[PDB]
RNA sequence: CACGGGUGACGGGGAAUCAGGGUUCGAUUCCGGAGAGGGAGCCUGAGAAACGGCUACCACAUCCAAGGAAGGCAGCAGGCGCGCAAAUUACCCACUCCCGACCCGGGGAGGUAGUGACGAAAAAUAACAAUACAGGACUCUUUCGAGGCCCUGUAAUUGGAAUGAGUCCACUUUAAAUCCUUUAACGAGGAUCCAUUGGAGGGCAAGUCUGGUGCCAGCAGCCGCGGUAAUUCCAGCUCCAA
């Protein structure tokens, strides 16, 4: 504190309340600009119908072709490139279908080799992409 | 081998009955029944066993000890006058009906639709 | 609105570091010590440990000759008196800031069975424990975590219902008799 | 472009899983991790080898 | 700091994280408030602007012979839609009480069961003995080796001893059942009655092992790894965390 008086809360209280809407978090916790700019709109997961499949070029050093989805969500109606987690697992996921989309643990920003991807796959058409990859359960058809 | 004691024992001149906590010590044997807790109480008590209701039988770990709870009556009058009559039914001498709950629900909104003396008519 | 407790509370705490060599290592002697399951049975003995020394030092903090401090440390020291970790000359509230973890795993059932010496190891003695074969004042035990108190410590033997005991052999005897009269005729 | 797929799971060498004899669960996994951690061992010079260390 | 606006705000007792201070949540079983699709108005009645009461308008929706009639599950179950997201169209007034002309009747309030890895507490998946071995406090021996009063561990080596999980008669439980506890008879040596979830460069405990791939596939929350000897990918073995 700087003013220590005996009766200066109101103004430190709101000097305060003023300083606290420079903080990073403070202010895109507790504006509706980035819970609007967010795709999933305050949510864990989220469903949405594949319409087609993107490769897409790594940044610096690291040079590589990652593989996404471009899902259209069902919640919103918002496109999202999401990212296909493992390897060999974009043959799984087929056009026109549902699948989970999560985030990747950075709470909305893009992580390492990949430019402009936030998002994840976790399930495809009611079937995990995990159990794809370990061969414990099988594509409905 | 049996052993029946009783703790708490109390005397009901407003329900005319007896009341004690039954205690049964049973080595070497499951839980025994209630037919042989009323006769043995019976023969401890100088009682006919028509009075002795007994409920509610919870047994011990380690299984050599249960705790139950009894009641002795007068006369098997006083028994029907207060006594319940699902335990009644336990041992027989009362039979309550078989209509049951949901065709008594809807019997009784079927009644409530029709005006008038044909309530008894609506029912088969 | 039913009628039901909502009640309950977590009896153990993790630890803030999960990878602390020193500390695995302190709690891997403790369980290869005396017998124990996983590090779940080390974190609750050394939480209920938290919250005896939380109310130790709550009490400390308070000023001597005040009712509540004296009548809450001479409860605090009949109980550590009855579990017997501390001993009856020993009683007062200073002293119970140090007291450790060994002492209390030393009022283990299992680890007493195992001091009384009524069976062979730590591990065997929890088998005991496990299959019911010993009782505690005409009581049968089946879970090793049981808090033995001084006043009924020497109670321990084995249960009436236990072929080690004076009862009826096991399925193993029962089939070896079996397939001996069988093969005798 | 998408064409290459699954390339090196596919074109790994299918190595079939060796049969093994069931670890001990539980208190006497504890109690086996235990015995190899400080009753078998002695305390010699130079610098200790870890436990999956190999040469 | 009025007024106005927003609330992804019913308020409180309280919940979580917590040194001391704070921060976040509180629709949720207790108290008070509001409401029965959206407003508005009224009869009865001590008490209602009541909606498992009516009267009109709007939205939705049923039958009709086309004149007309009837509705309000943000109650209990359940169905559609919406979704990342949430249970049985069960049994009973026996426990708790409530109402009635009342000891007798009624109560989807409530109680008990079915789903349930939201979560909390306890807690199986082995232990012992004998052989071979690998070693430690003694005695002896310059070392090599030896005796066991004392040991500790390992090895699909062998041996009986003890038990659940399950099966299942019988009590007990209960309004009637179910589960727990008790109890006969079965039930375990790869005790196949087989425990998984993640990782092994550092943070952060744990292989510079082997084969393939060769900035490709991919791993990687951060730094970074892969460009034909990868301690970081994909598989096997081993190890580590719970
Ligand atoms: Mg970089
Ligand atoms: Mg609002
Ligand atoms: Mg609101
Ligand atoms: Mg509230
Ligand atoms: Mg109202
Ligand atoms: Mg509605
Ligand atoms: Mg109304
Ligand atoms: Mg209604
Ligand atoms: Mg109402
Ligand atoms: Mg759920
Ligand atoms: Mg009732
Ligand atoms: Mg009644
Ligand atoms: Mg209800
Ligand atoms: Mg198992
Ligand atoms: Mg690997
Ligand atoms: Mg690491
Ligand atoms: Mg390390
Ligand atoms: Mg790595």
């Amino acid at each position: 504190g700087k003013c220590r008086g005996l009766r200066t809360a109101r103004k430190l209280r709101s000097h305060r309340r003023d300083q606290k809407w420079h903080d990073k978090q403070y202010k895109k916790a507790h504006l509706g600009t980035a819970l609007k700019a967010n795709p999933f709109g305050g949510a864990s997961h989220a469903k949405g119908i594949v319409l087609e499949k993107v490769g897409v070029e790594a940044k610096q050093p690291n040079s590589a072709i990652r593989k996404c989805v471009r899902v259209q969500l069902i919640k919103n109606g918002k496109k999202i490139t999401a990212f296909v987690p493992n390897d060999g697992c974009l043959n799984f996921i087929e056009e026109n279908d549902e699948v989970l989309v999560a985030g990747f643990g950075r709470k909305g920003h893009a992580v390492g080799d990949i430019p402009g991807v936030r998002f994840k796959v976790v399930k495809v058409a009611n079937v995990s992409l995990l159990a794809l990859y370990k061969g414990k359960k099988e594509r409905p058809r | 081998t049996v052993t029946i004691r009783t703790r708490k024992f109390m005397t009901n001149r407003l329900l005319q009955r007896k009341q004690m906590v039954i205690d049964v010590l049973h080595p070497g044997k499951a839980t025994v029944p209630k037919t042989e807790i009323r006769e043995k109480l019976a023969k401890m008590y100088k009682t006919t066993p028509d009075v002795i209701f007994v409920f509610g039988f919870r047994t011990h770990f380690g299984g050599g000890k249960t705790t139950g709870f009894g009641m002795i009556y007068d006369s098997l009058d006083y028994a029907k006058k207060n006594e319940p009559k699902h335990r009644l039914a336990r041992h027989g001498l009362y039979e309550k009906k078989k209509t049951s709950r949901k065709q008594r629900k809807e019997r009784k909104n079927r009644m409530k639709k029709v005006r008038g003396t044909a309530k008894a008519n609506v029912g088969a | 609105p039913v009628a039901r407790s909502w009640v309950c509370r977590k009896t153990y705490v993790t630890p803030r570091r999960p990878f602390e060599k020193s500390r695995l290592d302190q709690e891997l002697k403790l369980i290869g010590e005396y017998g124990l399951r996983n590090k779940r049975e080390v974190w609750r003995v050394k939480f209920t440990l938290a919250k005896i020394r939380k109310a130790a030092r709550e009490l400390l903090t308070l000023d001597e000759k005040d009712p509540r401090r004296l009548f809450e440390g001479n409860a605090l020291l009949r109980r550590l008196v009855r579990i017997g970790v501390l001993d009856e000359g020993k009683m007062k509230l200073d002293y119970i800031l140090g007291l450790k973890i060994e002492d209390f795993l030393e009022r283990r059932l299992q680890t007493q069975v195992f001091k009384l010496g009524l069976a062979k190891s730590i591990h065997h003695a929890r088998v005991l424990i496990r299959q019911r074969h010993i009782r505690v004042r005409k009581q049968v035990v089946n879970i090793p975590s049981f808090i033995v108190r001084l006043d009924s410590q020497k109670h321990i033997d084995f249960s009436l219902r236990s072929p080690y005991g004076g009862g009826r052999p096991g399925r193993v005897k029962r089939k070896n008799a079996k397939k001996g009269q069988g093969g005798a005729g | 472009s998408l064409a290459r797929v699954g390339k090196v799971r596919g074109q790994t060498l299918k190595v079939a899983k060796q049969e093994k004899k069931k670890k001990r669960t539980g208190r006497a996994k504890r109690r086996m991790q235990y015995n190899r951690r400080f009753v078998n061992v002695v305390p010699t010079f130079g610098k200790k080898k870890g436990p999956n260390a190999n040469s």
